[PDB]
């Protein structure tokens, strides 16, 4: 390639700036790089960002523009920025930039007080700022060593501490840490000022409740927070983890209320105080909203025996639990047809099954145990409702099995509907059935590793093809049988439309030369070609996992666009060829200097016209081109014959335009022919 | 049987190869493949320009000549290349003795094969010691490619003066052998798909200064979208023999030496241009100690900046990360100064010191409490008196500073950035009867396992007695290794199958937790590796210099 030159780039500063390869800027201001670039084909420039995805300076900023623009900038907008500029000729041009915006916020001011002969207390300034920041301290005039002054370790420059080593009189005083940023992009520096006193002291609290605070879903619940100490006088906060405080919930300021209290208010809430004088006080209260949930059952055979079912003469362990707040305050309460139990019939209350599960075990079963079992868990004289769970024994309860009903092994599904994926179990009583899924450790629609469902139907709305794969369906060792789990699996097809290959294509070709047009198809569930269908201009021609098209000879009545329309059992999709003998556009050439002045005189100037040809032997070889000019000012255009002797890969062509007003500019409009005919135009504008 | 593949620039013709394994398959190899044009006449000091196509079948059944270069015993520096290099000399001058300034060319070794179907990945090795010598060659990719199933390239760059001579201006920007690495990346990204590699998942991997290299390109933005993971073994960007910092000085001393000293600087190059390459390559250069003369230097351009300022503003993007040190990096660093006791005196640890502060610590006033607050760090108090023990923490000390230290600190900062991190110290070798019975894992004594020699017994250039054991630690290392390449995780998607690394997964790095993989005969993940020493370099230190 002669004249085609690889891509230069050069970074220029512009719009507000300061005082080599940085550019730094006031924050607030506006930001203003441009990207000169060379080389012919003209190189598309974008700036760009690098910045660590996860941390601080971090947006995704890729914009096609010879200029980056970010007005009113940020500290975060900050960063390093390269414009990286290619044509295709060579290796792209990259030029870096470091943007480093300045600013220094606001200092704060904190004190802390501190054998038994000296009291001492240390005034530490701290702010953040770029560039890092000076420090000056004064109590009225400005101190020396004359007490001490330092950096301490675990601070970058952000930090300077006044060290007043003897309190003396004199020293109580008004102290003020006066920050400099060395007034570069001319920023001012930056006060703050304390009163030190005698009676200055750290904040300090009293709380209205006991530190653990147990209620009942409901009730009011007001809790006061109130000032013991502090001078400066201290501000005071209430907070609450986890989330948020509302709703029914406000706060006055000190005092703080809970309406309607509900079960999910329950946590901790945590009154603080501050007054930048010393550690800020904290007080913390433990609100436990009472509640009783999931009453469940669970039927143990006997296990030394190593049985899974009820047979006379074996061990049956009947337990039972349920999830509660104050959890070590629960009592249950087993009946029996009625409320009875020492021989035989034995109480166990903590056995190794989960937390506080009561659980009676009948030694020697016998058909006279064969009953409706109650087991009645309740809160010492509390006003919540009691809870139940219900487990009648007889000959007909039977450990579980479970089995997928006919042939839905495997159910077929498409993209995007509902999906109803089915395991049954059989057994008495039922358990539910937790759905897994096993080809992978992901989650699902409930965003959890297992869903329970005791239909032992899993619903899917929205279907995904992720969720396309191998699905485990089990018997839950609660509400039935502590027994290992019966397993049954299930194949879930998400059935997809096909993607084909290219999806566009941009053919060139000779005249009297063949071309094969290829579409692909490379996804798809069903991953089979159903059908493919070649169609030319809108009607149908005529007719393996692709599909292929020979055009015999590349004519003018056979040169067109063709569509391959590949199709599964769900949908189509096409790929789609413009087949031509059209010769490529011509690269408008832009790095000479072009204009000619006519004696100054005559209002005439001359242009050097200069391009390429991209492609010459591509397709047939370039005759002539047309040459168009208009002068945007009027519609009437100046139409003119190069005539090509001949061309190579590279070869610049030249054309002098005569006669152009001296002021004005002009279109240029400029386009290949070819046996074949015009070929792809291409388009500039000149100017004096 | 012949592979034959058609690139972008003509036909190629590899050659197959059997491994001296029975479990493993045989595999391709792709010697002698121009990946750019040779940088000779105007193409000196310049960046790499594509390759010329041919028109015929090419023949890669053997490698091409090397980059230019003087090891034989030319005053090279043993302190920074591998033990097996240094201590093997003879076998690696047969693998450099056919040399020519056309040197650009690389090799691949392609699997003949497993479960996970689809394009494979591909493994870019970047070799280096001190930038001025070795070859890709040395590192035979076929037991590595075999056992993973992944596509192995070895590289070779433009080395010492003809790599990397820069003038500190325009006249000439240095970095030419970073660029030539650039470069086969490209050619990687756009050719190694007709081998069957995923250009989607490119790693790149080099241990010592070939690790240096390593993490320099993931600071460069002319590496984005090139590859997409990076393994670091043994060296860092940030280490005081990573980058040369006074490439002008250095580059009229060459100058001097061969009668091309003008004032003009673009003159000078020139004149260099006209000058024999073996006249440059055997010029006498000799740098500060510790540091380099001829290397990668800060153009603003390849480099944009101090590798320290970059890293920690967070100006690079965010790859996945894998990097380790060996315990006994610093072998070369005592043994010379080891007495026939296999100890070393309190006056030689002082001296040790002494130098080893005035050539990293130049500052004229303060290295007084400097030398004596490294050696109390360095000295053990419960048996301060072994002549032995001190040679051990001696050991430590070179090891701390010049590799453990600028790991944890590559390690902390990607990943408190975003990148996914993963870290690795390397506590197991096999010992030759050349090293010392005392040694402890020396600097480069992990490739082995890495390239899976111990497969394939003992070779020329790694003549160690390989046991069972080394087998197996080898097929783990590979395991991780390629594991990460695949996935971006050294524990998928093959799992480690008596084998001691079962039940143990690779946690990921974090500046909090600082969890890392002990690699040895007894596996098993930590936290803090050395956390107290390697906080008095990079907190400690800094502070002592006054700021
Ligand atoms: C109601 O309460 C019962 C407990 O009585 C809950 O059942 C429990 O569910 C959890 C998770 O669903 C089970 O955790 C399991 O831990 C084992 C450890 O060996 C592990 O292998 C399993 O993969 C699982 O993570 C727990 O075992 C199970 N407890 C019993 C007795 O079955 C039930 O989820 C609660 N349901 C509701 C709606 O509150
Ligand atoms: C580039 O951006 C500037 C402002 O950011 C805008 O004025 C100009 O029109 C844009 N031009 C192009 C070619 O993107
Ligand atoms: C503190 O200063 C005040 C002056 O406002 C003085 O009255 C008092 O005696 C001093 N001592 C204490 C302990 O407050
Ligand atoms: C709670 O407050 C509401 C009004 O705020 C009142 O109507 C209700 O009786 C109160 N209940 C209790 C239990 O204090
Ligand atoms: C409140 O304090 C507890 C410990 O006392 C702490 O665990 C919790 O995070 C705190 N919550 C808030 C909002 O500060
Ligand atoms: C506490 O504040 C709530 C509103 O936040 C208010 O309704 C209530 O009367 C207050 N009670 C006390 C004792 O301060
Ligand atoms: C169990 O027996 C009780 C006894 O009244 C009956 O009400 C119930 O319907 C039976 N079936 C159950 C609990 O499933
Ligand atoms: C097909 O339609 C396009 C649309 O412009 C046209 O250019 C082409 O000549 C048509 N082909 C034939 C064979 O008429
Ligand atoms: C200037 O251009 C006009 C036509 O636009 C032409 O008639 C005239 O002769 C030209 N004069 C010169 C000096 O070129």
């Amino acid at each position: 390639q002669g004249v085609y030159a690889p891509a230069q780039a050069q970074i220029i500063h512009a719009g507000q700036a300061c005082v080599e390869r940085v550019y730094t800027i006031r924050e607030g201001d506006t930001l203003v790089l441009q990207c000169l670039v060379t080389g012919h084909p003209r190189p598309q420039v974008r700036w760009t960002k690098t910045a660590g995805s996860a941390s601080d300076k971090f947006q995704e900023t890729s914009v096609l523009n010879e200029t980056l623009r970010i007005e009113k900038i940020q500290r975060l907008q900050g960063g390093r920025y390269y414009c990286k500029a290619e044509n295709g000729v060579g290796v792209p041009a990259i030029k870096s930039i470091r943007v480093d915006v300045q600013y220094l916020d606001e200092p704060v001011l904190t004190v802390h007080q501190t054998f038994y002969q000296e009291k001492t207390v240390f005034l530490r300034c701290t702010v953040n700022s770029n560039p890092p920041a000076r420090f000056i301290w004064k109590r009225g005039a400005e101190t020396l060593s004359h007490v001490d002054i330092y950096e301490p370790l675990y601070t970058q420059g952000e930090t300077k501490v006044l060290k007043l080593k003897n309190l003396r009189p004199q020293d109580y005083a008004s102290y003020t840490c006066q920050v400099s940023v060395r007034n570069v992009c001319s920023i001012p520096d930056k006060s703050i000022t304390f009163q030190l006193t005698n009676t200055t002291a750290p904040p300090a609290l009293k709380l209205s409740v006991n530190e653990t605070l147990v209620v009942n879903p409901g009730d009011n619940v007001t809790m006061q927070c109130s000032l013991t100490g502090g001078d400066p006088q201290p501000e005071v906060l209430w907070s609450h983890s986890p989330g948020p405080l509302p709703p029914n919930s406000l706060v006055q300021g000190g005092n703080l209320t809970i309406w309607r209290i509900r079960v999910e208010d329950s946590g901790y809430y945590n009154c603080t105080a501050i007054n930048n004088v010393g550690n800020p006080a904290k007080k913390t209260v433990n609100l436990l909203v009472r509640s009783m949930k999931n009453a469940t059952f669970q039927i143990t055979p006997d296990v030394i025996k190593e049985s899974e079912t009820i047979q006379l003469g074996q061990d049956l362990k009947l337990s039972c639990h349920v999830d509660a707040v104050p959890q070590e305050k629960v009592v249950y309460s087993w009946y029996k047809n009625g409320k009875p139990s020492d021989r035989l019939l034995i109480t166990r209350n903590d056995p190794e099954l989960p937390p506080v599960t009561c659980s009676l075990e009948i030694i020697d079963l016998r058909f006279s145990d064969y009953g409706t079992y109650l087991c009645v868990a309740t809160f010492q004289g509390a006003p919540i409702p009691d809870l139940s769970v219900e487990v009648n024994i007889s000959s007909e309860t039977v450990p579980p099995t479970i089995s997928v009903p006919k042939g839905q092994s495997t159910i077929t599904v498409r993209e995007g509907s509902r999906a109803e994926l089915q395991c049954e179990v059989r057994g008495k009583p039922k358990p539910p059935i937790i759905w897994s899924r096993v080809d992978k450790e992901t989650p699902m629609p409930s965003g959890t590793m297992t869903v329970e469902t005791y239909d032992g139907k899993l619903r899917l709305e929205s279907v995904s093809r992720d969720m396309s794969g191998t699905y485990k369906c089990q018997t839950a060792r609660y509400n039935g049988f502590n027994i290992r789990p019966r397993e049954a699996l299930v194949q879930l097809n998400v059935q997809f439309p096909p993607v084909v290959e290219p999806a566009f294509q941009d053919v060139r070709q000779g005249m009297g030369r063949s071309v094969t047009l290829r579409c692909t198809m490379l996804k798809g569930s069903p991953m089979k070609v159903a059908t493919s269908v070649w169609r030319f201009n809108g009607t149908l021609l005529a007719q393996q996992d692709y599909s292929e098209l020979k055009v015999d000879s590349v004519s003018r009545e056979t040169s067109g666009s063709y569509e391959c329309s590949i199709s599964n059992d769900v949908g189509v999709s096409a790929c789609l060829f413009q087949v031509s003998a059209k010769a490529y556009s011509p690269e408008f050439y832009y790095d000479t200097p072009n204009p000619t002045l006519s004696q100054k005189q005559s209002k005439n100037y001359s242009y050097i016209l200069q391009w390429t040809q991209k492609e010459p032997d591509a397709v047939d070889p370039i005759l002539k081109y047309r040459l168009e000019v208009r002068q945007l000012a009027q519609r009437n255009t100046i139409q003119t014959f190069i005539p090509v002797q001949k061309m190579e890969k590279g070869l610049l062509l030249e054309h002098i335009l005569p006669n152009l007003k001296v002021p004005q500019s002009y279109e240029v409009r400029l386009t290949p022919i070819t046996s074949f005919g015009a070929g792809d135009m291409a388009a500039r504008i000149i100017r004096y | 049987v012949d592979p034959l593949v058609a690139t972008n620039f003509g036909k190629i013709r590899g050659i197959k190869k059997e491994l001296n394994n029975e479990i493993l398959g045989p595999v391709i190899q792709f010697l002698g493949v121009p990946y750019a044009a040779p940088p000779t006449g105007e193409r000196r000091f310049q960046p790499p320009e594509p390759p010329s196509p041919w028109s015929d079948i090419r023949n890669a059944t053997q490698f091409a000549p090397v980059c230019p270069q003087n090891i034989i015993d030319g005053r090279l520096p043993e302190v920074m290349l591998p033990v097996w290099f240094t201590n093997n000399l003879d076998v690696v001058s047969s693998y450099v003795q056919d040399q020519s300034e056309d040197c650009l060319y690389l090799n691949i070794y392609v699997p003949t094969e497993r479960d996970s179907g689809g394009p494979k990945p591909v493994m870019v090795y970047i070799h280096g010691g001190s930038y001025m010598e070795g070859t890709g060659n040395l590192y035979d990719g076929s037991v590595l490619a075999s056992y993973g199933n992944v596509i192995v390239i070895t590289v070779n760059y433009r080395l010492g003066v003809l790599g990397f001579l820069s003038t500190g201006d325009q006249a000439a920007k240095g970095n030419y052998g970073l660029l030539d690495l650039i470069q086969a990346l490209r050619w990687t990204s756009e050719n190694i798909g007709f081998f069957g590699g995923d250009p989607l998942r490119i790693t790149v991997f080099g241990s010592g200064a070939g690790g240096s290299c390593v993490n320099l390109l993931t600071l460069s933005h002319y590496s984005e979208g090139l590859f997409q993971r990076a393994i670091a073994q043994s060296g860092t960007a940030l280490s005081s023999w990573a980058v040369s910092f006074q490439p002008a000085k250095y580059a009229r001393m060459l100058a001097t030496k061969v009668g091309c000293n003008v004032s003009d600087t673009v003159e000078l190059v020139e004149c260099l241009q006209k000058k024999p390459y073996k006249e440059l390559v055997d010029q006498d250069i000799q740098p500060a100690r510790y540091h380099i003369a001829f290397g990668p230097v800060i153009d603003g351009d390849v480099i944009p900046d101090d590798p320290q300022i970059l890293m920690e503003q967070g100006e690079f993007l965010n790859y996945d990360i894998m990097l380790g040190v060996n315990q006994g990096e610093g072998l070369k660093f005592v043994e010379n100064i080891v007495d026939s006791d296999d100890g070393i005196s309190a006056s030689d640890f002082d001296f040790a010191v002494s130098n080893f502060v005035d050539n990293l610590y130049g500052y004229p006033e303060g290295k007084d409490v400097l030398r004596e607050t490294i050696k109390f760090m360095y000295t053990d108090w419960a048996d301060r008196h072994n002549p032995e023990t001190r040679r051990k923490t001696l050991l430590a000390l070179f090891t701390d500073h010049q590799w453990v230290a600028p790991a944890v600190a590559t390690a902390d900062l990607h990943s408190n950035f975003g990148s996914p991190t993963y870290f690795y110290a390397f506590y197991h070798h096999c010992q030759t009867d050349q090293v010392p019975a005392w040694a402890d894992a020396a600097h480069g004594d992990e490739v082995p396992y890495v390239l899976g020699i111990p497969m394939i017994g003992p070779t020329e250039l790694f003549p160690c007695n390989f046991s069972k054991n080394d087998v197996m630690l080898s097929a783990v290392v590979m395991t991780y290794w390629t594991n990460f390449a695949k996935t971006g995780d050294p524990n998928q998607p093959v799992p480690q199958d008596p084998n001691r690394f079962e039940e143990v997964a690779w946690t990921r790095y974090s500046q909090k937790d600082q969890l890392y993989l002990h690699i040895g005969l007894k596996p098993r993940v930590k936290e803090h590796y050395r956390a107290n020493k390697v906080n008095l370099w990079l907190e400690l230190v800094p502070h002592l210099h006054n700021l």
